[PDB]
């Protein structure tokens, strides 16, 4: 159950985003990566550009 | 943790002894013995392990080239060996010495080529030398020259070299039976030396290029499969899987490939 | 973008002299861009 | 046959299974195990183990210590290779180059100076960073290597070198292009196998410290709470304990108590 908290605490780190945008495809198979990670120092800033250059890999019509 | 394809739990203990023991086993030329690459089979026919075992091919030449990369000892150790007897012996013999020749042409013809020396006729001429302080006249038997009790054995050695350049022995030059003295025991050492140092190079580029070719090759093979799809775990896995290689890439790509294991397992339909 | 410094010694027929301790110094502008013009609305975002 | 006082078969097993495997698992040290001292204890509560557990404590730091001192790895074969990269590289390149042979070698002598190391690490950075570029900038790189992909491999290894002193590894080196063409060994080799060899030691003299201070620690309670009774069998028991004890008398120590067990436990109330 700790886990699902994390995985929420991260999306909203991230961006604030909406649990509707939580259901997207390229978020439902990132933020349990996202999970084993944040929990270190490393950044909240990355984590914004990670999902903006992932959301564009996936939407190449 | 140790990443393979669907495969099964005693091929995995097969694959992990063969790459962890890599060292120990005589001829270690993936392609020469088939036990291994026709072993790392999913099963099923053809339908049911085509796209799999040419991912789990793919992570075999991956990691043989990591661990070969990851286990190659020191060559250059021998080479200064190698600058040691060329530079302090034969030289010191040629101009305080006396009787030889001049500065320009001996001096320089052991100083050039330092670095990718591929050169036979340097050997030669110093099998000439040699060859001239000892007994006989011509070029027959030129390695250890006045004396064939060890050409077997030392072309054995050069043989397992070629075979296993991983763990390699340097023979020797025996002490109390000689042609002739301190001089013709350094000739001796430095060429077999250099024939060993020639030897180990291009047999591990041999391997490396052939290793490089394999990758490179079922890459292209990979991609032609899995372009087809549009989902995005698909296409998530076309570009991990499409991430160009170098050698020097592929220790970094084995770590990514890692993490990525858990997506691209789902990828595969 | 980041600036790199280069220190290089000379080729070996000017290292010779007296000047095998020389190191040229070249500041390389790694991953930023020539510029021209100035730049008005991103100039929170851009340095010169 | 390892006799324990007064413990439960699953806790016997417990506390031999932990001997039998100190040498596998990582962290070996007793006070980092807390289910090993509260597996030390008791039956019936604390009446029982305000004098049992305190004898049963002080069988087993004694077999700990034992363990330790009988499962000590040579570390001489890693100072040797150390000597022979130092010797054989780092002093006749510094008489090859002309830089007039500084011995800081010479001056460490012996594995007797763990001390001295660091400043030598040092001169070896600005030995490596020298033979790398000709700048000489003094930089600030832990390892002379510059090769940043494994030195947190190499962190890795030095914690768990730490943590198991008793079972360790050694990490070799990568050859694609070298920086430093033999001297990769004893410029980068030689400070992490110099490392590697001062921390082992620093580790085991601490524990062996630890060790013989809570055996010291367990002798000063037991026998004071063993003061009491003046009974024949009670003051041969007070004899017995009330011995002081160093590192090197611990396994006679043991080979006394394994006789005496016997009467002891009839001893204690």
């Amino acid at each position: 159950k700790e886990e699902e908290k994390k995985k929420q605490q991260m999306l909203t780190g991230v961006l604030g985003l909406q649990p509707t945008m939580a259901n997207h495809p390229v978020l439902g198979v990132f933020l349990p990566k996202y999970a084993k990670q944040n929990g270190g120092n490393v950044d909240k800033t990355a984590f914004r550009l990670d999902l903006i250059r992932m959301l564009a890999l996936h939407r190449l019509n | 943790s140790i990443p393979f394809a669907w495969l099964d739990r005693d091929k995995v203990q097969r694959l992990t002894n063969f790459l962890s023991n890599l060292e120990n086993l005589e001829n270690v030329d993936l392609r020469e013995h088939p036990y291994v690459t026709n072993s790392c089979v999913v099963r099923e026919g053809e339908d049911v392990d085509e796209l799999k075992t040419l991912y789990n091919t793919f992570i075999l030449w991956l990691m043989y080239h990591y661990v070969l990369s990851k286990r190659k000892p020191d060559y250059n150790a021998i080479w200064q060996d190698i600058t040691k007897l060329q530079n302090v012996v034969n030289e010191y013999l040629k101009s305080k010495g006396l009787n030889k020749g001049n500065f320009e042409n001996m001096f320089t013809n052991k100083e050039k080529f330092e670095s990718q020396f591929s050169d036979i006729h340097r050997a030669l001429l110093r099998l000439g030398n040699s060859i001239r302080w000892g007994s006989n006249v011509p070029i027959d038997t030129p390695y250890v020259n006045l004396t064939a009790e060890d050409s077997s054995e030392i072309e054995n050695n050069l043989q397992d070299a070629e075979k296993n350049m991983l763990w390699y022995t340097v023979y020797n030059i025996n002490d109390p039976w000689d042609e002739n003295g301190y001089l013709v025991t350094s000739i001796n050492k430095l060429v077999y030396l250099g024939k060993l140092f020639v030897t180990l190079n291009q047999s591990w580029s041999k391997l490396e290029k052939v290793a490089m070719s394999q990758i490179v090759t079922t890459q292209n093979h990979l991609s032609g499969h899995l372009r087809k799809n549009e989902n995005f775990n698909a296409v998530y896995s076309q570009r991990v899987l499409q991430t160009p290689l170098t050698g020097q890439r592929v220790e970094s790509f084995l770590k990514i490939i890692t993490s990525d294991y858990e997506i691209i397992k789902s990828s595969l339909e | 973008t980041k600036i790199l410094e280069v220190e290089v010694s000379l080729d070996p027929a000017q290292r010779h002299g007296n000047s095998v301790h020389f190191q040229s110094l070249q500041h390389i502008l790694y991953n930023g861009l020539c510029l021209i013009s100035p730049i008005t609305t991103l100039r929170r975002y851009y340095q010169p």
